[PDB]
């Protein structure tokens, strides 16, 4: 209760009363903005008034990027053959903007991570 | 704490109560002011001593012949005691005369004689809690 | 004697970005809390 | 590097940034004058000690009994205490009191008691930095 | 970023600003001359939109 | 407690009080500085906000050396034979600054130090 609490009526009644007169409070109102946008591989199955909007912030953009799930499935250009019928696909998968760093597309992908592994092989000479 | 000693303080004594937003007007900002500083525990507690002197004092006085300037005129004269409205008085003194300035205003409550409405309003002193401060480099600046 | 001091904190330059990049904000970089918060920042305490 | 020797000299400490430049009448050189002072790291090791000491000595006043003038006689008498306004100092007495002038003035947060907005802008010693000399030949000079 | 950082706010709050006041900066314009002419010994076929300009200066006028 | 103590109430007290009138005493700050930089051959694993500073003096400047430890994993083109292929690989260790010296480097490096034995037995002819 926001009333204020006081005694029962005596002969001598004490009340503390802030002086705001006839003031009205009123209340901040923040900023918000709503960003929308195709930020996954696919769409969805849930309907658009079904699916939930997310808050984010400085301190937790890596959490809701993890939270989220990111994959991609897709094909590219095989180059490491001589072979224009030659193809490759992939499957990335994000936890955090870091996971797009060409060091994690390689980590992610054997065809690259053997000639990685091979590449510190030959290193090591 | 007191980083490498065996000292600690407390900053602040700010009470549970949130404090309320008004708007940005000359009186908007009073009332802000003065919700504030009922916020406070350091000044709460100069209005709960004197709640606390009321109430004794004034059952010593029942049964006195009171009109209602007479009222006025004793409130007055007693509350001065815990004023101290120098030009600068010393910390100490602030200490003990907690309030700068007080005003009181009696009423009768119509329709029942020998009973009286007082309104009882203080300014305390303030305490330092803060402040922002600008440092600037400057060349021809008048001489202090 | 003249109340000078001087401490060493080991860092490389590539783990100053590495920890610049990796905090959301300066404030809860690592260095900021070895110079301004154990220090500047801390009742008690002294500035760099 | 001095030249056939095994002394070496900084003849100045510039940081990084760049000066701005702004119009050429009475305020917009005076704006200059402020800037450059700011780009130079023998005036901001002052400003940084004094907010050094600022911050240090104005925690330890919090929750004393401040008044807004109140901090503006206790500032003033404090930064007096790195300034050496007289006609001519001496350049010891110039190096451990690096202040010639400086003003303060302090506001109140409106709308929140107890707290102040201050404004501090002092007036460094200068240091030589530079001359252009034009040398000429005359008869009938006034004698010295 | 030109805005100039400061800490998150405190009790006591220390700031360094610039007594600029409201004077407006401004940049000085350099006087810049274009020289056109046939220093060729034949036309171009690029065209007039393509060919770009040279910047010539003391200590590059030979190269 | 800062206080100062007194005798409880009689007709006579008699207080020693300091003459400080209303001075406010003040606390000088040093002067202190960070040398941050690599004064290790490798990166620590531990995050940067969990390493330590160490205080350095002229009393225990040696002291911080020893405590750091110092480590060098480091190969050099081996000049002891007339072979391009010929490599030499070192682990030397720091105590103080004395142990730069030539001196300790040769103690420290087996390939060398075997050398200047040779040379004291040279020498003992």
């Amino acid at each position: 209760s926001k009333e204020g609490s006081v005694a029962p009526k005596e002969r001598i009644n004490i009340k503390y009363i802030p002086a705001t007169g006839d003031a009205q409070a009123e209340v901040e109102l923040p900023l918000k903005t709503l960003v929308v946008g195709d930020f996954k591989g696919h769409a969805e199955q849930t309907p658009l008034e079904e699916r939930a909007t997310v808050t984010v912030d400085k301190n937790n953009f890596e959490a809701v990027m993890r939270e989220s799930e990111l994959k991609i499935t897709a094909t590219v250009k095989n180059k490491l053959t001589d072979d224009e019928n030659a193809e490759l696909p992939v499957e990335l998968n994000f936890k955090s903007l870091a996971d797009f760093a060409p060091d994690a597309v390689a980590s992610q992908v054997p065809e690259l991570k053997k000639l990685i592994e091979l590449r510190e092989a030959l290193v090591a000479l | 704490m007191r980083k490498g000693s065996d000292n600690a303080a407390f900053f602040s004594a700010n009470s549970i109560q949130k404090p309320k937003v008004f708007p940005n007007t000359k009186e908007g900002k009073e009332a802000e002011t003065n919700y504030k500083l009922g916020t406070q525990l350091p000044y709460m507690m100069i209005i709960n001593r004197l709640a606390h002197y009321v109430k004794v004092l004034q059952r010593e006085q029942i049964g006195a012949w009171k009109e209602r300037q007479d009222l006025e005129r004793e409130l007055n004269s007693w509350i001065k005691q815990y004023v101290a409205d120098q030009e600068n008085p010393p910390a100490d003194v602030r200490s003990r005369r907690p309030l700068r300035a007080a005003r009181i205003e009696v009423m009768d409550v119509e329709g029942n004689p020998g009973w009286y409405q007082v309104s009882l309003s203080v300014r305390p002193h303030f305490k330092y809690m803060g402040a922002n401060f600008e440092l600037s480099l400057v060349g021809r600046l008048d001489q202090a | 004697r003249e109340n000078n001091k001087v401490e060493i904190l080991h860092v490389t330059k590539d783990e100053l970005l590495e920890d610049f990049e990796f905090a959301p904000e300066t404030a809860q970089s690592g260095l900021y809390k070895h110079v301004y918060s154990a220090g500047y920042g801390q009742f008690g305490g002294e500035p760099v």
